[PDB]
RNA sequence: UUGACAUUGUGAAGAGACAUAGUUUC
RNA sequence: GUUCUUUGUAAAGUGCCUUCGAAGAGUCGAGUUGUUUGGGAAUGCAGCUCUAAGUGGGUGGUAAAUUCCAUCUAAAGCUAA
RNA sequence: UUGACCUCAAAUCAGGUAGGAGUACCCGCUGAACUUAAGCAUAUCAAUAAGCGGAGGAAAAGAAACCAACCGGGAUUGCCUUAGUAACGGCGAGUGAAGCGGCAAAAGCUCAAAUUUGAAAUCUGGUACCUUCGGUGCCCGAGUUGUAAUUUGGAGAGGG
């Protein structure tokens, strides 16, 4: 940061000689691991694609990422997961049938 | 939940207690107020600390 | 460990394998009685993260509760009241199915204590659950320093007082602004903010 | 029941209020007990204090950042720095706190220094169960009074480079407000082929 | 109390000074603020213009403390300095040594200028100033120091 | 009462799209 | 205060280098319906339909798309005043 | 033919546990209308009364999927304030909380997920003996569809 020093501005606040603390891992609760990468990728190949996932990949072939987003945006929670979800597919696509 | 106790101003309490004190001299009053002092040395009455 | 795999696999619930299972399993559960004890858990990984243990005194019961809304049980629909409260049919019960699951079994085996429960399967008439219970009489437990908390009398019928996970959910206890209304636990906090603090030296 | 030129009052006694009425008749009878039950702790809890060392900590919001107020516990950071593991320092009547975080040096050190003064002005007894009786100071934070940190002198030379303060307040005000619009006028500025 | 009270005086007076013709019944108007817009409207409009309706914007989850900002006028200013030390400065005041005042630390948010401080240099640290405030400070030969 | 969705799975002829290869839909 | 057995080829505490760092799913979330809340394009709760992810996830009291930033780590658990 | 294993049954099997009561206070469910509005339907009374389940000497909450937006704070409960405020409402009648600040009291933690794998290291019961809220020897059983040690995110593990 470094604050302006004044009590309104585009970086308000008292100036202090700073510290920045060692980081928490509870700040990585998301982050991957190679265990879960294996276990997850593996369980995929066993169990395969589900009902929507199938018709998702086909949508992507015969109707772009636009209809695929909007479709899955109704199936799933909403837009952002829908987004990351079609992603997953272009890869499952590219993976097998492609390169 | 009647109002039982009373909030008195902290500063009057003083002015009161003070006034109260000033009169425990004042011969006439101590007398007027009961208290057979009809014939004690001097008012205020100061006894030894040995008491 | 096998578990982590089980974990993952059960998140693919519409996976060809899993839904084969799910139909053959759900039909079996239906031919037994509604309250009926299970040999081993059917989700060893799940059961275990909810606090299960394979040593004596750890019980697993399986139970059936119907789906649906609560039909206000009024005769002929008849409400005799104002009309905001003419409500008979779109009405839905503050507690969860899982909650009514735990209760009907914990009644069934009074002596055990309900530890926790987990979803297994539903169909269109039913959700099914496995409830895990602990014999707090049974020695292996009392001496197990980790669970013997359960042996205290303040956990008598924790499932009816809504102190299981699900009840705690239903009951609305989490920290923070979305839960001001319910958190210290609704009515206690109502009655709080509904009492008249009169002091001796009235402020 | 509207009449005369009075204010409009909003007194909420329409529920069943006579039911939830807490007179503190026992204000006295709670002090006593509280006193009575503090004393028994001092007594029980050996020559130990009643409290734990708390850290300074600057208070939140605009309103209260001016001043600095006693804390919760000392942060694995301060603790370490004044040369002890927490686990121990929890048994030395210090308050630890894995939640507070260190982003302020001035405030850091203060604590770590305040941590010194403690280890200094205390004594620990041996394990052994040999009790060399010492006599208790009651309150740790009485002995170690957290104080407000002076930030200037009383007098100094006047430094008027001339710039209103006001207007540099007015201007900073602007700058923030059109920060966004300006930024589009570069994006758009670059859009020109 | 009960014995200086009037209801002691009305004893033996049939109607308790409530009236014979139109008595003292339960709730003639209605209760509280009933009929604001109707039978009790003369008393609303005048005595309470503006009562009904709506103005302004809503603010969701306002929290004052946000908008904290005690104001202190030049009007005072010198009060912020402890008494004895204060004369010390008034006589003998110029650059090199002019007294410093932490209007924040006194607990104010802004300085406004309500007229007339002595011709004495003062170094003034605040979070906010009026245009005039800070002007008539310069007028003395002090300056304003901006903080947080 | 009537429709959608969930329970609801398996074949076959016929319709419906990448627009006259069969994954999808009646 | 004492007194006896020494629990030990045990147990724990800290410093540097290295590789890692597993973290709860018919859940979170979404639609709808009913309820409730000061909570306002929706405070919690519940029923049915939908139903995730791992640089993820929740929250940030006005809906949405975009880019950031801040803050914590849910879906298991115990506990005195 | 003999032997298991899974699942399920039966005994007046060996030993245990639940019920009813009480219910001021507590954790839940369910759930009014009188009433106010000068009528009344929303609203209000009220997330009250009645009804139903479950605890304790307290219950519950509790060591953050928190508050914030600061120079940031740091489990939960309660008091003083916040405030009859932000907000809600035939925006009517009526409603109505939170963050901060002072204080009271303070206290922290546990699992799941990990290969002990050069040795299930764990455990109810039966029994014999003793220094019996327990200890040891031994047998049956439990248990690998995982009992212990280790680790719980503040970390932490493995090699050095
Ligand atoms: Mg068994
Ligand atoms: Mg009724
Ligand atoms: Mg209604
Ligand atoms: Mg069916
Ligand atoms: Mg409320
Ligand atoms: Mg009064
Ligand atoms: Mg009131
Ligand atoms: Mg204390
Ligand atoms: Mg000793
Ligand atoms: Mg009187
Ligand atoms: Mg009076
Ligand atoms: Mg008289
Ligand atoms: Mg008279
Ligand atoms: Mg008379
Ligand atoms: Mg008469
Ligand atoms: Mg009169
Ligand atoms: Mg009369
Ligand atoms: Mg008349
Ligand atoms: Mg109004
Ligand atoms: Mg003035
Ligand atoms: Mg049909
Ligand atoms: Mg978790
Ligand atoms: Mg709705
Ligand atoms: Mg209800
Ligand atoms: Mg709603
Ligand atoms: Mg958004
Ligand atoms: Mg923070
Ligand atoms: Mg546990
Ligand atoms: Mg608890
Ligand atoms: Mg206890
Ligand atoms: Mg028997
Ligand atoms: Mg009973
Ligand atoms: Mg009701
Ligand atoms: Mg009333
Ligand atoms: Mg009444
Ligand atoms: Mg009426
Ligand atoms: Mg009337
Ligand atoms: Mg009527
Ligand atoms: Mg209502
Ligand atoms: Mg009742
Ligand atoms: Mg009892
Ligand atoms: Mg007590
Ligand atoms: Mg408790
Ligand atoms: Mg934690
Ligand atoms: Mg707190
Ligand atoms: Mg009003
Ligand atoms: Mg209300
Ligand atoms: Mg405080
Ligand atoms: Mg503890």
């Amino acid at each position: 940061t470094v604050k302006t020093g004044i009590a309104i501005g585009l970086n308000k606040g008292k100036k202090v000689t700073s510290m920045t603390p060692a980081p928490k891992i509870s700040y990585k609760k998301g982050a991957a691991s190679n265990r879960t990468k294996f276990v997850r990728s593996l369980v995929r190949e066993i169990a395969g694609l589900s009902p929507y996932e199938r018709r998702l990949i086909d949508l992507i072939r015969n109707s772009g990422e636009k209809r695929a987003r909007k479709v899955a945006k109704k199936r799933l929670g909403s837009f952002t997961r829908a987004k990351a979800k079609v992603e997953e597919m272009n890869n499952i696509i590219a993976a097998s049938r492609r390169h | 939940w009647r109002k039982w106790n009373v909030k008195v101003n902290h500063n009057e309490k003083r002015y009161a207690t003070a006034s109260a004190i000033a009169a425990t001299a004042v011969a006439s009053l101590v007398l007027a107020r009961g208290h057979r002092v009809e014939k004690i040395p001097e008012i205020p009455l100061v006894v030894s600390t040995d008491l | 460990g096998a578990y982590k795999y089980l974990e993952e696999l059960q998140r693919k619930k519409q996976s060809d394998v899993l839904r084969f299972l799910q139909r053959v399993r759900v039909w079996e559960y239906r031919q037994k009685n509604v309250i009926h004890r299970a040999a081993r858990p059917t989700r060893p990984d799940k059961a275990r993260r909810l606090g299960y243990k394979a040593k004596q005194g750890f019980v697993i019961y399986r139970v059936r509760v119907r789906r649906g809304n609560r039909k206000r049980p009024v005769p002929k629909g008849a409400t005799y009241g104002k009309p905001t409260n003419q409500g008979v049919n779109e009405l839905k019960y503050q507690r969860s199915l899982r909650a009514t699951a735990e209760e009907r079994v914990g009644r069934r085996a009074a002596n055990l204590r309900v530890l926790n429960s987990y979803w297994v399967n539903q169909d269109s008439t039913y959700k099914y659950f496995e409830v895990i219970l602990v014999d707090p009489q049974h020695k292996a437990i009392r001496r197990d320093a980790r669970y013997n908390w359960i042996c205290d009398p303040v956990h008598k019928h924790r499932e009816a007082r809504g102190l299981t996970a699900t009840g705690k959910k239903s009951r609305g206890i989490n920290k923070g602004h979305k839960f001001n209304n319910t958190k210290a636990g609704r009515r206690k906090t109502w009655k709080r903010q509904n009492t008249l603090s009169l002091w001796r030296y009235r402020k | 029941a509207i009449s005369k030129n009075l204010p409009i009052l909003k007194n909420h006694f329409r529920k069943h209020w006579q039911e939830r009425v807490k007179v503190h008749f026992d204000q006295a009878g709670k002090k006593v007990s509280r006193r009575n039950a503090r004393a028994t702790r001092a007594a029980k809890i050996a020559p130990r204090p009643l409290d734990l060392l708390r850290p300074v900590v600057r208070a939140p919001t605009v309103k209260y950042n001016r001043k600095v107020r006693a804390g919760r516990g000392f942060t694995l950071a301060e603790v370490k720095a004044a040369g002890l593991t927490a686990a121990y320092a929890r048994t030395i009547g210090i308050a630890v706190d894995h939640r507070r975080q260190n982003r302020n040096q001035e405030i850091f050190d203060a604590n770590v220094q305040r941590l010194k003064e403690y280890q200094s002005k205390i004594i620990v007894f041996p394990r052994n169960g040999k009790a060399p009786e010492a006599e208790q100071v009651l309150s740790a934070a009485a002995t170690f009074p957290i104080a407000q940190p002076a930030t200037d002198v009383e007098a100094r030379a006047v430094q008027d480079n001339g710039e209103s303060a006001f207007r540099t307040l007015r201007l900073a005000r602007s700058e923030k407000k059109f920060r966004g619009i300006r930024e589009k006028r570069a994006r758009e500025k670059a859009e020109a082929e | 109390p009960s014995r200086f009270t009037k209801t002691r005086k009305h004893r033996g007076h049939v109607s308790a000074g409530k009236g014979r013709i139109g008595k003292h019944r339960k709730h003639p108007g209605g209760r509280g603020m009933a009929g604001g817009q109707h039978h009790h409207r003369i008393n609303m409009d005048k005595y309470h213009p503006g009562y009904f309706g709506k103005v302004g914007m809503r603010y969701f989850h306002k929290q004052q403390a946000h908008f904290w900002k005690p104001v202190l006028n030049l009007d005072k200013l010198w009060t912020l300095i402890p008494e004895d030390k204060r004369d010390q400065y008034l006589k003998s005041a110029s650059k090199e040594t002019a007294p410093v005042i932490d209007t924040l630390a006194a607990g104010y948010g802004k300085i406004l200028g309500k007229g007339r401080i002595p011709n004495v240099p003062v170094i003034v640290k605040a979070r906010f100033v009026s245009k005039l405030a800070e002007e008539k400070i310069r007028a003395a030969g002090g300056v304003v120091e901006l903080i947080a």
